[PDB]
């Protein structure tokens, strides 16, 4: 995250850290007491999640937990074109109980609106090429569907829209994504990629486009 | 291709922020380095080169939000400092090497390279069009030079050592 700042503590309980012996890679996003919502790049064979985190040490997190995962599914049209589609869910091996630190979010089923101001938070680089010791939180505004496909094509998809790239330079960086990005109380949408490095003025980056996906995300979660 | 590309240490190699050497398997004694290739005056094809190693250190980069690299991600591979995008790889037909390995002052957002599990390291392998058919990074010897370029099924094998000696 750059240019944002703490967030404050528990107030994202929906943050899920995938980590891979003991260091964060990905985020993931919970959407169901048993199911993890995740970019599909960041796919393993098998996780482990940390749910209630702040700091990344679970053993200092009242409320946390760390849990095992092994089934995923990736969207079947991941990739196909190359960045597109970038989602994926993790079947937690069993459900949570939810509390104020743990808890699902609901999907924005409406598409984004240019212009407005949404949340991102993620525990990847800072502005000065560090990894925060708590999550970071930053706003970003949707940039429009012709400033994305002008920037992005022949890249850009329908699956993807573009936020940040302000004079404010607020953006995601590495270690962000899978991570939520939030509109207007839901979770609009996953952070996914952008073009290096990160912070450029005039620069949005990408995030996957979930008002997209509800009908896959809904059935893939009841089958 | 869900295999995360791991240095010398067992750690997974970062994406863009570390540099990181490309050490031949067979060949420890050899590092890349730039040289001239046809009658370029600049050096600007990149060969193994017996007198330096490790050699020039890389930086692998993918667009993806994610500081890991996995073998399945098209990479940038570039020389320089994250800040620069002067040493860029390509691979670009020239005789009589073929389809050299060279460096370039742009990038793409996604570029033509995965790193694959070859033997005991890794190979590179080129993706023309970055379709879904790679060409093996081998080396081809030409004018006392030994150019990293397409051969395939006879690929240079590397293993990936972190650059923290500088
Ligand atoms: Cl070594
Ligand atoms: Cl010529």
């Amino acid at each position: 995250i750059i240019n944002g700042e703490d967030c404050s503590p528990h107030s994202q309980p929906w943050q899920a850290a995938l980590v891979m012996e003991n260091e964060l890679f990905c985020s993931g996003v919970l959407v169901h007491p048993q199911w993890v919502l995740s970019a599909a790049h960041c796919f393993q064979n098998s996780y482990t999640i940390g749910l209630g985190l702040h700091s990344l040490e679970a053993d200092q997190e009242p409320g946390s937990q760390m849990v095992e995962a092994s089934l995923s599914v990736r969207h079947p049209e991941y990739n196909r074109p190359l960045l597109a589609n970038d989602l994926m869910l993790i079947k937690l091996d069993e459900s949570v109980s939810e509390s104020d630190t743990i808890r699902s979010i609901s999907i924005a089923s409406q598409c984004p609106t240019a212009g407005n101001s949404c949340l991102v938070s993620g525990w990847g680089l800072l502005a000065n090429g560090r990894m925060p010791t708590v999550l970071q939180c930053v706003n970003v505004s949707v940039v429009s569907e012709e400033v994305c496909s002008k920037l992005y094509d022949p890249l850009y998809h329908p699956s993807m829209f573009c936020a940040g790239g302000g004079q404010d330079q607020k953006d995601s960086c590495n270690g962000d994504s899978g991570g939520p990005l939030i509109c207007n109380g839901y979770l609009q949408g996953l952070v996914s990629f952008g073009k290096a490095p990160c912070g450029q003025v005039g620069v949005p980056g990408v995030y996957t486009n979930l008002c997209k996906f509800t009908e896959w995300i809904e059935k893939t979660v009841q089958a | 291709g869900s295999s995360v590309v791991v240095d010398t240490n067992g750690q997974p190699v970062s994406n863009g922020a570390d540099a990181y050497y490309l050490v031949p398997v067979s060949h420890g004694h050899a590092g890349l380095a730039l040289a001239k290739i046809g009658n370029e005056a600049e050096p600007r094809a990149v060969v193994l080169d017996p007198h330096h190693r490790p050699g020039l250190p890389v930086r692998f980069e993918s667009p993806l939000f994610i500081n890991i690299i996995k073998e399945s991600y098209f990479l940038n591979i570039k020389f320089g400092p994250s800040s620069s995008d002067s040493g860029v790889w390509d691979v670009i037909q020239q005789d009589p090497i073929g389809l050299a390995v060279k460096v370039t002052d742009t990038k793409s957002l996604l570029g033509p390279f995965k790193v694959e599990k070859e033997g005991e390291g890794y190979k590179i392998v080129y993706y023309p069009e970055r379709g879904q058919t790679g060409l093996d990074i081998g080396l081809v010897h030409r004018n006392d030079k030994y150019y990293l370029a397409v051969k395939d099924g006879e690929p240079c094998v590397f293993k990936i050592r972190k650059a923290t000696d500088e």
